[PDB]
């Protein structure tokens, strides 16, 4: 059932084959540069984006 | 189908789980076109904000009564709730594409959603158009038909994955019709 | 002195005169709908955006 | 907000209600000023990315080998710095002065960039595009997105924020 708690799977895909490593970020096992992360998080309301859409919806963007 | 992240969906806190290295190599064998599929998922989530905002904006520009009084996204609260829902849906679709099936989308996003929207008066015609624009936008990214931003992938064909993710959007549309 | 710690003032401006309130967000005294928040945060590297700019810098956006 | 700048954890401070009313009596044009700050921070991502993108498209040698933003690591560091600078400028416009920008962002920065070989011409162009973009938003000359403000003139505040950007340009020249 849809639980009405706004929680959704947040998938993050990493490709660090260039060798640039950030401190503290090793969370799985591997050294080929690839990782997939999934968490389940409440998606929040964004008043700023809601204001912008209300104002700017009639403008075609991105060559759409 | 890829089930490694199932426990994230069901855990009390949704704390992140991670897979890399040889474990991830083995996982990718359980879904078709593993590497192009990760690129496709990355394209969705990396562009989540613009996908949602272009889709809701199009909903509104085609039917601007949606932002007039008694409209589905009249007031900033309602607009924000709609942008949030569009992102929630997009994210369950992204997880369907990662895992190669729609079971979690159907169970945790769609099951009960039509009746909730009916109770709240969330208009079906508007939901249908936001979904069809999100689908078109995602397919556009995956098939090298996005004009302001191109992906950084090796050049090739991703038409099968575009058809698969289109199917996941179609499940949303069908459930909310 | 610039401290080489990537920390910058993060300013956030709130106008909640429309009456929409989120639970647990009252952090100062005030009832006219306005608030300014400032924190000092390390500004992070964004690999995805770096990748996009590298690929897309020659695309004119936003009617510039 | 000075204690936020100097505290060890930089934990957030909040001003609303009467304190914010009072603060809006020590700076000019307090309401337009908060709309201007809001326009900067709400659009920080696209301001930064459009500005760094333009510095590259005008000089694409910057992403070639030996170039200032060759490799993702260096491009990401540059985008980060552009955002840092933009945010110090936003805080200058909130407070109506540049003391924190000069002390915590600009003092020692040119020396750091000289040591690293961060190119001054590229920095100059990124700053000039960031300035133009912010002024564009504040004066209704942005083309894709407009602000949700009462219509009116914000040219004085555009001049003031232009001066803060000019302090960055001058320091890094
Ligand atoms: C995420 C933003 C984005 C980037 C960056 C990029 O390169 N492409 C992007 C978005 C994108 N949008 C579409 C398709 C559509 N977008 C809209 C909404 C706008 N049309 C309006 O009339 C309007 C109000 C004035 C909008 C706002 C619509 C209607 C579509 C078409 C949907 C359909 O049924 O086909 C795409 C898809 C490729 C394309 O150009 O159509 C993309 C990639
Ligand atoms: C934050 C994104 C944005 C929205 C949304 C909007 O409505 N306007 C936005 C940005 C914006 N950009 C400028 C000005 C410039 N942008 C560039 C870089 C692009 N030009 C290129 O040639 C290039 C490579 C192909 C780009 C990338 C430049 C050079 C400018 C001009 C700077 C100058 O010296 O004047 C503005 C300002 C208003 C305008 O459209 O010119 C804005 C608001
Ligand atoms: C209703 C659902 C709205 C909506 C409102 C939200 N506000 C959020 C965060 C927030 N708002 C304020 C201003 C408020 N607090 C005060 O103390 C004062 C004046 C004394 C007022 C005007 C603040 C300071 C904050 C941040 C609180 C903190 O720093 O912990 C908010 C949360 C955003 C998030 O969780 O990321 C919401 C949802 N948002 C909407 O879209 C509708 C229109
Ligand atoms: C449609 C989705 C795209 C397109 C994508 C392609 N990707 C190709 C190969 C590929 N991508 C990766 C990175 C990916 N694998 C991972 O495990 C993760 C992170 C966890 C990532 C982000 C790899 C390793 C590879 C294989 C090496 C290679 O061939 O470079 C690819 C080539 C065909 C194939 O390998 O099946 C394509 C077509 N390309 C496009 O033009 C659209 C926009
Ligand atoms: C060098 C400065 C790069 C850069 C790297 C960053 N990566 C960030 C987060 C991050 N990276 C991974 C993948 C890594 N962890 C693993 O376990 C494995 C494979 C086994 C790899 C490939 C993960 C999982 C994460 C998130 C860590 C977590 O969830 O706690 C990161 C932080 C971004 C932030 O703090 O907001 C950085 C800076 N970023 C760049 O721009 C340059 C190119
Ligand atoms: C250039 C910046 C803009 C422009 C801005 C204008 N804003 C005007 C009035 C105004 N704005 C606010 C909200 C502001 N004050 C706050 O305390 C906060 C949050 C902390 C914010 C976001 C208020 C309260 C007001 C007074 C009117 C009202 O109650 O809404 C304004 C009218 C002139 C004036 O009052 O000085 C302007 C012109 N307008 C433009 O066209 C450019 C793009
Ligand atoms: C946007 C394209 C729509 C639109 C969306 C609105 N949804 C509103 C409230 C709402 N949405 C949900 C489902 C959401 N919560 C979840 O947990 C999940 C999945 C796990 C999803 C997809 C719920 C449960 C609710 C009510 C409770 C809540 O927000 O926590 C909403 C506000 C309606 C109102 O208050 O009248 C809107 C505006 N509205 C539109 O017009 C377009 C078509
Ligand atoms: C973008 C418009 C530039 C560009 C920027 C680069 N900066 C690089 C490293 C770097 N930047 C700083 C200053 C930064 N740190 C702070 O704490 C503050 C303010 C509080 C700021 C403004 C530092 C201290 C450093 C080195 C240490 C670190 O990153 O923590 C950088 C990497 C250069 C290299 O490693 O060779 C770049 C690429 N580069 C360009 O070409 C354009 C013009």
């Amino acid at each position: 059932a849809m639980k009405k708690d706004s929680k959704a799977p947040c998938v993050e895909v990493f490709d660090e084959r260039d060798g640039c490593k950030a401190a503290g970020t090793q969370k799985a096992s591997g050294d080929d540069g690839f990782c997939v992360k999934v968490s389940m998080k409440a998606i929040g309301f964004n008043a700023a984006e809601a204001a912008s859409v209300t104002k700017n919806y009639g403008i075609k963007r991105f060559g759409a | 189908m890829l089930d490694a992240f199932s426990k994230v969906i069901t855990s009390a806190d949704g704390k992140a789980a991670y897979v890399g290295g040889a474990d991830l190599q083995a996982l990718k064998k359980f879904v078709s076109e593993g590497n192009k599929r990760m690129d496709s998922v990355n394209a969705i989530v990396s562009n989540a904000s613009c996908i949602v905002s272009d889709s809701v904006s199009g909903m509104v520009c085609e039917n601007p009564s949606l932002i007039a009084p008694n409209g589905g996204v009249y007031t900033n609260r309602k607009m924000a709730a709609c942008l949030r829902d569009a992102e929630i849906i997009l994210r369950y679709v992204s997880y369907s594409l990662l895992s190669g099936d729609s079971s979690v989308l159907e169970d945790r996003c769609l099951n009960g959603l039509k009746e909730t929207y009916a109770s709240l008066g969330v208009p079906a015609a508007g939901n249908a158009r936001t979904i069809s624009i999100m689908k078109a936008t995602v397919i556009g990214f995956i098939t090298n038909n996005s004009q302001q931003k191109k992906l950084s992938t090796p050049a090739g064909d991703c038409s099968a994955l575009a058809s698969e993710v289109g199917g996941y959007f179609d499940k949303v549309s069908s459930a909310l019709a």
